[PDB]
Order: structure tokens, then sequence, then C-alpha cells
């Protein structure tokens, strides 16, 4: 799971870079190095983002599965075997199974969630502030703001 | 001595990764577009 | 109040639908785990640091004095 979130988060954080990549194009063997730096602090800030949005949400997400809870219940306890069962261990065993998915749903949400926050002000960005600035800079400091947002909703301690 | 000189700036961005340009670049994230709403199908149809 | 011996039975408590908070106390000597229930307020004490801390990690997921 850590391993699987890792790629997930440096895919999503290399994917403008992807975009970024044959837009362009300026000196590509003297920019690698600052997409790849780029790449990885987004990585490691909205890897720090998802875990404090997954963290925040588990609270309402575990009341969120309970008819799915109870759906599981009614088969794991519709059977011969439930009338001498543990009588417990279906709890728990439909509790984990349960709290897996939930842990995937939620995960995925909020990764899609971020990448959709993505790309909404960098576009308006690179279209508008180009004006005074340097299109470059200019993609670079949208850039950062985007990431820095994104970090940002995860916690909000203003 | 003629010479029409006219400040006429003109973006186009790459056609492979404007229409084309632009509609690549949307078309470029499938998983963002279609996980959610698999993940909401599927609840809804574990719910109703 | 109620004061619990095991740890099974304090995340057993702490499961309840009808508990509402739990709160830790690091005490010179030990440390004491509160879980506010309906009824009463169960206690549970570690004298072992590293096993508070797990314990602490084991919670369900839905503070510190």
């Amino acid at each position: 799971s850590s391993a699987l979130f890792f790629g997930n988060a440096f895919i999503v954080s290399a994917i403008p870079i992807w975009l970024y990549w044959r837009i362009w194009h300026m000196d590509l063997i003297q920019s690698a190095v600052l997409y790849s730096v780029m790449t990885l602090v987004s990585t490691y800030l909205v890897a720090f983002a998802y875990k404090n949005v997954k963290f925040v949400l588990k609270h309402k997400v575990a009341q969120k599965r309970e008819d799915a809870v109870s759906k599981e219940v009614t088969r794991k306890l519709s059977e011969a075997d439930n009338r001498k069962m543990s009588r417990k261990e279906k709890d728990e065993r439909i509790l984990w199974k349960k709290n897996e998915v939930a842990d995937y749903e939620a995960t995925t949400f909020s990764i899609f969630y971020n990448n959709t926050l993505f790309l909404v002000l960098v576009i308006v960005a690179s279209f508008f502030i180009l004006k005074n600035f340097n299109p470059t800079v200019n993609y670079i400091l949208s850039i950062s703001a985007s990431s820095g947002l994104i970090a940002l909703l995860s916690t909000g301690s203003k | 001595i003629g010479f029409t000189s006219a400040p006429g700036q003109g973006g186009i961005l790459a056609q492979r990764e404007h229409f084309l340009d632009w509609a690549a670049f949307g078309v470029m994230t499938l998983p963002s577009i279609g996980v959610p709403l698999l993940l909401w199908y599927s609840s809804k149809r574990k719910y109703d | 109040p109620r004061k619990i011996e095991e740890i099974k039975d304090f995340l057993l408590t702490a499961r309840r639908k009808d508990a509402k908070s739990v709160k830790i106390k690091k005490n010179k000597d030990n440390v004491k785990f509160k879980v506010r229930c309906s009824r009463y307020l169960y206690t549970l004490v570690i004298t072992d640091k590293e096993k508070a801390e797990k314990l602490k990690q084991s919670l369900p997921p839905g503070k510190e004095l």
C-alpha cells in the first residue's frame, strides 16, 4: 500500500510535467533537473496532503459505510454456518474488509479531487499573468502555488 | 520603402502529446474522469 | 467510574457505540486512558511507555491532557 501510494503521488505530480513536456520544449537537457525537483517536492507535499485529508475524512467515512456494513451483515449471518459460528469474528472480518474498501475509495477520491483542483487555476494563470512576467517564471510560480494550496487545503490550520 | 508591420502574435500549442491542442490536453487525464465515477456507481449498485 | 484491568476489555469499551471520547493522561509513574461512555468513565492504567504507545496506535478511528 505504501509503494502504490508513493507511485500514485509521483505520477499525479508528474503528469503536469507530461503535459508540459512537448507543449514548449525549452532546453530539456537543462530543464530536466528542474522538472524532476519540482515533481519530487510536489509529490512530497501532495502525499502529506493526502495523509491529512484521509485522516480527517475517515471520521465521516466510518458512518458512510454503515449501510454496506449492514448489507454484508445480512450475507454473513444468513447461513447455517452463522448458526454455530464465532458470532463475533464475523463482525471483525466484515469491519476489516469494509475499512479496507473505505480507505481505498477515500484515497482515490482525495487523489482525484486534488488532481482536478490542480488544473483549474494553472490555465488561467498562464493565460493572464504572462502579460507582465516571463512565461517560464509564470508557469513555475503557478505550479508552486497549486502545490502549496493542495498542501494547505488538507490541514487548513489558518 | 514600404513594409506593413503589425503586432500580431498567435499561440499554437503541441498538436500531439488551438482546438486540437486544447482537446488533447483535456483528454490526457483518463483516470480522473472515470475512476471516481466508477466508485460512485459501485456504491450506488451496492446500495440500490 | 470503572477501572479496567485488561487491554482487550479497554479496546472493547472504546469501540462501544455510546463511547464519546478517550483522554490520555501522562503521569510521572504511569499513563491513564479514560473512555467517556454513557454511564461510566472507564480508566485503564499502563506502567509501560512502549505498551502505552502501542495501545495509542491501535484505537478506533472515530485528546491528550
